[PDB]
């Protein structure tokens, strides 16, 4: 009986009926595709099951298709959320890859397709790069798969090969040394592809690695090597892309100190309350709110990025992680000078904000201001919420 | 010509100044020092040790 | 609770010492067994054979930088240089290999300091690894200009003083750490007693120094 | 043992909980001392907190016994 | 609690009036910090003081943030009401206005709290504020704002791990709670040394003040030394004592030849200064390191005679900081070459320069006199010789007080007019509160 | 959950609204209905994070007393309450 | 000086020492609760959620 599977089929027959609406909007000369988006935004909710992680995600990605304006780029866009919901229920090697591939194809394609300007062919360049650093790292994981199903006669993973495994799946967040993918990313492509690739990819891989992966081994040398080269990198690189890059590399250090010490509440909230603040980052059209989101990936007191680091610290106490745990400390040290060099930048300054000619004034003012309310949520943090 | 502070900085430090000499001269001495608790309290104990220091000697 | 006078827990303390608080249903730590070359890279008795267990480790550091420089140095190779490729492979190798060579010395000569220094003493302190630092960043600082032949040693040393304090003596002053179930000494307060330590699957940096801290597994 | 220790602090727990007084005496003035025989009487925080505020008591007298003995000596 | 929100809604609303309104702001501004100088007052009004070491108590649920009143706390919550609205009559934009504002709430909250993990978060949220005070565009200095930052924050992270270690001991950051259970004292006990040793300036994490109290402006500078500095002091005080007591005990050769070194090195410095601000600035350090030796000493009436030396202290150097700021408001300089014969261009500030001169010198009819004689009957009944250090010393303060005193107030008279109303008002109450204090400060 | 969540929501509803009109140019009071709308979805969120509160309680006490972990009766009501604190 | 006898007795009329006691009572109840709760908290298991043993006693059901 095919009854349990509704959900798929809805999938299907929308994704069926949304190509041909789209080629029947496109055969008018239609300009603007607000009532695409709303379809697909639609079908996202219609497809997502009740669990707390997918609705997250869920709710992400109908916020982050209010930047995307072609057909092309949102139906790459659903074909890369069908492979980054769909990897929290992977529970083998075979979904897993599948959806990963998927959504590397879709990133490579989206890096190709929205480029403009005189950026265009270093974003493809850029997007070349990753394309060929990604291939030998799906070729090390299916290779590691074959070894693991012909010693085990199963789809278990369990043993040695398992380390490799995990390997593939640091690449995949930018942990360093396997870094400077993400560092080319960022220097070229443009913004809404950067708030699509800091976001929802993350929250995907963690919510596979939180539901069904366990490895014998450690991740503390890329722990480490994370937070003291994204710290020192983003204290010495003046572009501030390659500042926000290498920001994200030790903010991806902490996340793996969260993951190696167990207690998976705590990084929950540092990742959500980071979701949230790239979503105000990369939509800022005033740029004194460019401030807040300085001081709330410092860890400053009483802004939520200081509650989502302390967690992790309180944890890593806990449970007696002393030398990662003072690794961290020193290189919060070092991350509030470039921080500060953001606040000396954009709020020591005069203020200019260009105005709309062309329609739609200051777009993105509701999401933003409305992501600058993390200074309210720190009431709700301190309880005992994420567990 | 009177400046704009002033009516409030009299007001302020007076209130102040007026409030502080009350804490001191019209609180109730207890409420104000505890060794004014414990002034007429040593004192009896005091008196009940001195005879027992007189029949030790 | 606060006053001018005193400081009352300055002077109220136990008269006896504790006994042992139960924490939990089962009093047996669960967690993976260590491999059977760190158990002997432990062993300083043999000063010789700890050196020689040692070194090899400190000798990849050097082997990670010398590639590193050889990478680079090889990028910046012109062509009329790169393509003469017995010339290539002995600079590249020699770079790699006195990194390595480097590094390796520098640890043999830690390690055996260190448990030379431990033998001769009679105790495990922390003077043996000061000495040892000492001793190893004289070495490499000799033939330099003059902060360096001090500031060397007292890196190294420096480095000695916070392997003993982070790793191996808080873990040891905390050894009777617990998180959960009873509060220690406090058994009175009547926090409940949990069935078992809580099991934690936590990576392979992270395990129990005790038995009763946390279950480790999955 | 354990289950003595927690008794006891529930008992103790029940008394302070259900404790009241007027007429002209201030708690945290206490009269006596509460005697135990704890190992550690912060063991107990309720009893600390009196016996702490005993012992103010008990300090703030001497001074003033001997601003007393200073005046007789001085006649 | 009620109150509270209603004073900082009060105070917020400085933000809504149209800038074209400016003798509105000024009075608006003005008043949001007379107000609490008013309820501080009431409140040491409703302390009963044969009554219970905490007072006026309220929790807020599982939210850390409890709060109360005990002495010191209620000293130092009266000096900073005090010293605010002089911080007002020196400001003249709406930022500073807000800055001074939200540093008055996070100092206000922070002197009263009965948490750890809530005074971490209460303290250390003025940490932007005073990097932007510090470092602003034209007449700052942005080295110093990075150094006071960076080294506050250096302590602050030291702290944090050994904060959430007790925490996870004995299940709460509640001090009450915390001095009754049994933890590791020995490394919370460095924690809390590590951030209290920056605060409080005790060699060698002390050189982010010789920086940061000039850069600052007249209204930063009376903020950083009358207040900023005794917040390591009531950390002393109510946090570490009372939890890690055993540490306190073992630690106290190290406290003591800190402080002992921090005193003499800090004050052969002063001599050789060149700089009024910097002369004053630097006086601070061996206040401040008496001061912890007679907290650490634990003796006779450690708290009581250590909280009056920080109030002793608090009173006396902003008004040096106002009487030099006088100077370099109306003269654009604060440097010692450039001043002579103050005395006969302005008296009055000269009369008021020498006055409190005499009182940073511990001089009697002053309450830095009252102090420094209780502080060192308490450091006396430990040994007596740890006293001495203190007391043969004493020419080498007055060496560089009178030297300054006398080189910029005597000589040929060049230089700026005397002071105006607002300048004398602005000194004022610290005058009679050193008056009142030194002469019948206890009844 | 906490008593006073909705006051909050309001609170930051108000805020957003300014914020939005600070962003465009526009006067704190400037379109009243934008701070209406935000006041009405700040108090339903931070209702709706105050009932997590209570859940998550639930969820941690059902979860450790189905695994073995007895808690006494004196500690059951911190967790299987709706306070309202 | 019959301002300050009556302020006097202003100051003892309002004085309550009893709800002093009840106001510390209430503070202390209320602190201990919250340590009570999160000393039962951080029994924190952290497995995968794949993990049968370690959630045995959970009632799970799959679609596979
Ligand atoms: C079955 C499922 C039904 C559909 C559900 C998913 C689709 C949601 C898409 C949506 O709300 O479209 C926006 C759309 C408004 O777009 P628009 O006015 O055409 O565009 C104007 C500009 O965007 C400029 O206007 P703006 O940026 O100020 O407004 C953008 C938009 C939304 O703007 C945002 O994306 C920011 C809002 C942040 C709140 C996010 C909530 C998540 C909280 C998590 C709690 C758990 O504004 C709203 O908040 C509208 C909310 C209406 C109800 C939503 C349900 O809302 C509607 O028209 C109503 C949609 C509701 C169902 C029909
Ligand atoms: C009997 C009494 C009469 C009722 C009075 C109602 C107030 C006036 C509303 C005006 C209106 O409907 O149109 C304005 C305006 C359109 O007029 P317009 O100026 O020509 O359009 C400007 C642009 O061209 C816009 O162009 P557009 O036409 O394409 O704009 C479409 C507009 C939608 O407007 C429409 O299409 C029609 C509006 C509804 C009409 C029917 C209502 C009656 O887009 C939006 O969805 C605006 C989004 C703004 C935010 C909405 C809520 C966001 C929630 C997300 C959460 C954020 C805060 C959370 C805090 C954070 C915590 C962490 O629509 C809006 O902005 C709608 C905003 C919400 C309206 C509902 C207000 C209810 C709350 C009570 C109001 C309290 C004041 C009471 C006044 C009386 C005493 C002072
Ligand atoms: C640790 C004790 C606190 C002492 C700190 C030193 C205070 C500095 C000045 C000394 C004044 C002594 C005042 C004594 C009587 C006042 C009331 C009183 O008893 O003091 C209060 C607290 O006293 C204060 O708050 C004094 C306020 C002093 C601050 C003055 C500086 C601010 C004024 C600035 C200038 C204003 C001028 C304005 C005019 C233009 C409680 O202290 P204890 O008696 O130790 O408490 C008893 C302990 N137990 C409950 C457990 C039994
Ligand atoms: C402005 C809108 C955006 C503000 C976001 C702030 C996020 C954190 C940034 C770093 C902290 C800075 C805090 C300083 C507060 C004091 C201050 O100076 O307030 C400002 C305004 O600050 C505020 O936004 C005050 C309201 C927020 C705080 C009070 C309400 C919530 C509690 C006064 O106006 P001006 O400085 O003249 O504004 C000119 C702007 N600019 C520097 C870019 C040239
Ligand atoms: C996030 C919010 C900002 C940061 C947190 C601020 C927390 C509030 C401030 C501190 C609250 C306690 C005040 C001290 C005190 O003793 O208060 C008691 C006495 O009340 C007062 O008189 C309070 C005076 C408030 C002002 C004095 C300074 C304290 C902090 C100032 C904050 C505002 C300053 C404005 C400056 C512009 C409590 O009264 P109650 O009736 O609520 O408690 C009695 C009983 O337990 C019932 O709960
Ligand atoms: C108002 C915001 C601005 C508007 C824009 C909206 C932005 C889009 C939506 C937000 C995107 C960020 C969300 C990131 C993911 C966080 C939630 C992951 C789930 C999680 O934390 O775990 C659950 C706790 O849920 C919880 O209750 C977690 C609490 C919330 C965490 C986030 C903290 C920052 C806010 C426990 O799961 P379980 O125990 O039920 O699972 C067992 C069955 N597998
Ligand atoms: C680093 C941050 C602190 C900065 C100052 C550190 C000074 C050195 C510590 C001196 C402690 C006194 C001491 O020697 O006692 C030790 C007590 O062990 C212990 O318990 C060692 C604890 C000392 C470190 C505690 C500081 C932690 C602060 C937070 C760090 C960040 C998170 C953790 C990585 C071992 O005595 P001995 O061996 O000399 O005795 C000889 C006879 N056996
Ligand atoms: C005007 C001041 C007149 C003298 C007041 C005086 O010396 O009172 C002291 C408190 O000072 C104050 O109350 C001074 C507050 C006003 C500041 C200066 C004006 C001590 O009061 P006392 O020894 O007379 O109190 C005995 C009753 N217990
Ligand atoms: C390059 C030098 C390596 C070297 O000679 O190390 C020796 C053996 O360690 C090793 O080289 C161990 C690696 C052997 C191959 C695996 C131990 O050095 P030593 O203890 O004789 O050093 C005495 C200096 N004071
Ligand atoms: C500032 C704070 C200190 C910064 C540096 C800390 C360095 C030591 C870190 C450390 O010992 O932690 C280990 C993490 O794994 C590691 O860090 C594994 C490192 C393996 C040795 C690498 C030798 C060279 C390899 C080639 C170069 C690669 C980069 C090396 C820098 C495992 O801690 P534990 O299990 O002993 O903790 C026991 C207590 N819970």
């Amino acid at each position: 009986a095919a009854a349990a599977a509704m959900i798929e089929l809805d999938l299907c027959f929308g994704l069926l009926l949304l190509i041909l609406f789209g080629l029947l909007s496109l055969r008018n000369g239609h300009v603007s595709l607000a009532h695409i988006r709303f379809i697909c935004q639609c079908w996202l909710v219609m497809i997502t099951p009740l669990e707390v992680q997918d609705f997250a995600l869920c709710i992400l990605t109908v916020v982050l298709l209010q930047s995307f304006h072609s057909f092309e780029a949102l139906l790459f866009l659903l074909l890369a959320y069908i492979g980054q919901l769909y990897m929290m229920h992977s529970c083998n090697l075979v979904s897993f890859y599948v959806c990963l591939e998927a959504q590397t194809l879709c990133v490579v394609v989206l890096c190709g397709l929205l480029a403009r300007g005189a950026s265009t062919s270093f974003s493809v360049e850029a997007a070349l790069k990753f394309l060929l650093l990604s291939a030998m790292v799906s070729g090390m994981a299916l290779f590691w798969f074959s070894a693991m199903y012909q010693r085990t006669g199963s789809l278990d993973m369990v043993g040695q090969e398992t380390f490799w495994i995990l390997l593939v799946m640091l690449f995949k967040l930018g942990v360093a040394p396997m870094h400077m993918w993400s560092v080319d990313l960022y220097g070229s492509i443009p913004k809404s592809l950067l708030l699509y690739l800091s976001t929802a990819p993350k929250l995907s891989l963690f919510t596979f690695w939180a539901s069904s992966w366990h490895h014998d081994f450690s991740v503390g040398v890329f722990i480490l090597f994370s937070m003291f080269i994204g710290s020192i990198g983003a204290y010495g690189q003046p572009a501030l892309r390659s500042l926000f890059a290498y920001s994200t590399i030790n903010e991806i250090g902490l996340l793996l100190l969260a993951v190696e010490t167990a207690g998976f509440h705590t990084l929950y909230q540092h990742l959500g309350i980071y979701i949230i603040t790239q979503l105000l980052l990369w939509n800022l059209t005033d740029k004194r709110l460019f401030a807040l989101c300085a001081v709330s990936l410092a860890g400053l007191p009483p802004f939520a990025g200081f509650f989502g680091k302390a967690w992790i610290f309180w944890h890593a106490m806990s449970v007696q992680a002393f030398s990662l745990l003072a690794a961290a400390l020193f290189c919060t040290l070092l991350s509030l000078v470039y921080y500060l060099r953001v606040i000396r930048l954009f709020w020591t300054a005069p203020v200019h904000t260009a105005a709309s000619f062309t329609g739609a004034p200051n777009q993105t003012t509701l999401t933003s201001a409305c992501a600058v309310a993390l200074a309210f949520a720190p009431v709700m943090l301190v309880k005992p919420f994420v567990i | 010509k009177t400046l704009w502070w002033e009516p409030y900085w009299y007001a302020g430090f007076g209130g102040m100044g007026v409030g502080v000499y009350l804490i001191y001269h019209a609180k109730p001495l207890e409420a104000l020092d505890i060794k004014y608790w414990a002034a007429p309290r040593a004192a009896k104990e005091l008196e009940t040790e001195m005879r027992m220091l007189d029949k030790l000697n | 609770v606060f006053s001018g006078a005193f400081n009352t827990p300055s002077s109220t303390t136990a008269r006896e010492p504790y006994a042992k608080t139960k924490s939990s249903e089962a009093e047996y730590g669960v967690d993976t067994p260590v491999p059977a070359s760190a158990l002997k890279a432990a062993d300083k008795h043999d000063a010789l054979a700890y050196a020689v267990a040692n070194a090899p480790l400190i000798g990849l550091a050097g082997l990670a930088a010398g590639a590193q420089e050889a990478y680079m140095t090889f990028e910046r190779l012109p062509p009329t240089l790169s393509r003469q490729h017995f010339k290539q492979a002995q600079l590249l190798l020699g770079i790699i290999g006195k990194k390595t060579a480097y590094a390796t010395l520098l640890g043999a000569v830690f390690s055996f300091t260190d448990a030379t220094v431990e033998n001769m003493r009679g105790k495990h302190d922390m003077t043996s690894g000061m000495v040892a630092g000492a001793v190893t960043g004289f070495l490499f600082g000799m033939g330099r200009p003059m902060p360096q032949p001090v500031a060397w040693p007292l890196a190294f040393a420096g480095a000695a003083v916070a392997a003993d304090f982070i790793g191996e003596l808080m873990p040891k002053y905390m050894k009777d750490y617990r998180i959960y179930g009873p509060v220690v000494h406090r058994e009175n307060w009547g926090d409940p007693v949990p069935p078992r330590p809580p099991i934690l699957d936590t990576g392979a940096a992270v395990r129990p120094s005790d038995p009763g801290q946390f279950w480790r597994g999955y | 043992s354990v289950e003595e220790r927690q008794s006891f602090h529930d008992k103790v727990n029940d008394v302070f909980k259900n404790l009241t007084g007027e007429a002209g005496k201030r708690w945290a003035r206490p009269d006596e001392p509460i005697l135990h025989t704890l190992n550690d009487e912060k063991e107990e925080p309720h009893i600390f907190f009196h016996n702490t505020n005993y012992r103010t008591s008990r300090k703030y007298i001497n001074v003033e016994k001997t601003k007393i003995l200073r005046e007789q000596a001085l006649e | 609690m009620f109150i509270s929100v209603l004073l900082i809604l009060f105070a917020l609303c400085v933000t809504l009036i149209p800038e074209a309104h400016y003798h509105m702001v000024r009075v608006w501004s003005f008043v949001a910090t007379i107000i609490p100088m008013w309820v501080v007052t009431w409140m040491w009004w409703n302390f009963d003081a044969s009554g219970h070491g905490l007072q006026m108590l309220v929790i807020l649920g599982r939210s850390h943030l409890a709060f109360g009143i005990d002495g010191v706390a209620l000293s130092l919550m009266l000096l900073t009401t005090v010293l605010f609205p002089i911080c007002m009559m020196l400001l003249r934009t709406v930022a500073g206005f807000m800055t001074f504002i939200l540093l008055e709430v996070l100092v206000l909250s922070a002197l009263c709290v009965l948490d750890l993990l809530g005074f971490y978060i209460l303290f250390e949220a003025s940490l932007i504020l005073l990097f932007l005070l510090i470092g602003r565009a034209p007449y700052g200095s942005l080295e110093a704002a990075y150094k006071i930052v960076l080294y506050t924050m250096a302590g602050s992270l030291v702290l944090l791990p050994t904060l959430f270690m007790i925490y996870s001991e004995c299940g709460t950051t509640n001090v009450l709670y915390m001095t009754c259970a049994y933890n590791h004292q020995t490394v919370l006990g460095w924690g809390l040394l590590a951030v209290l040793a920056v605060k409080i300036p005790l060699m060698p994490v002390h050189l982010w003040l010789p920086e940061a109290h000039v850069a600052a402006p007249t209204a930063g500078s009376v903020l950083l030394a009358g207040v900023l500095l005794k917040l390591g002091g009531i950390g002393f005080l109510r946090f570490m004592l009372p939890v890690v007591p055993e540490f306190c005990v073992s630690v106290f050769p190290l406290v003591s030849t800190l402080c002992l070194v921090s005193f003499l090195f800090s004050t052969l410095s002063t001599l050789r200064q060149i700089d009024l601000k910097k002369i004053v600035a630097y006086s601070s350090i061996a206040h401040m390191s008496m001061v912890t030796l007679a907290i650490f000493s634990q003796s006779e009436f450690s708290a009581y005679s250590s909280s009056f030396l920080m109030i002793a202290h608090g009173l006396i150097s902003p008004a040096l900081f106002l009487i030099v700021g006088i100077l370099y408001d109306r003269a654009h300089t604060k440097f010692i070459l450039y001043f002579s014969g103050l005395g006969a261009s302005m008296p009055i500030g000269s009369t008021l320069f020498f006055l409190f001169t005499l009182g940073n010198l511990a001089f009697p009819l002053f309450p830095n006199f009252i102090a420094e004689v209780l502080c060192m009957v308490s450091i006396f009944a430990v040994h007596e010789l740890l006293a001495y250090v203190f007391c043969v010393c004493q020419v080498l303060g007055a060496a560089y007080g009178f030297w300054a005193f006398n080189r910029v107030v005597h000589g040929l008279p060049r230089g700026p007019a005397d002071v105006t109303r607002t300048e004398f008002h602005t000194v004022l109450p610290l005058l009679i509160g050193a008056v009142w204090l030194g002469i019948k400060p206890m009844a | 959950g906490w008593a006073y969540s909705g006051e909050w929501g309001m609170l930051a509803g108000f805020c957003f609204g300014t914020l939005k009109n600070v962003q465009e140019g526009k006067a704190w009071f400037r379109r009243p209905y934008i701070h209406g709308a935000g006041m009405i979805a700040g108090y339903y969120l931070f209702k709706a994070a105050a009932d997590w509160e209570d859940e998550a309680l639930k969820r941690i006490i059902t979860r450790y007393e189905r695994k073995g972990y007895a808690i006494p009766e004196d500690r059951k009501e911190l967790f299987a309450a709706n306070q309202y604190k | 000086a019959y301002i300050l006898d009556f302020l006097s007795y202003m100051w003892e009329k309002n004085n309550d020492d009893s709800a002093s006691y009840k106001e510390w009572q209430d503070f202390l109840d209320v602190a201990e609760k919250d340590r009570r709760r999160d000393r039962i908290i951080a029994w924190r298991e952290r497995t995968m959620y794949d993990d049968y043993a370690a959630n045995a006693e959970e009632p799970i059901i799959y679609k596979r």
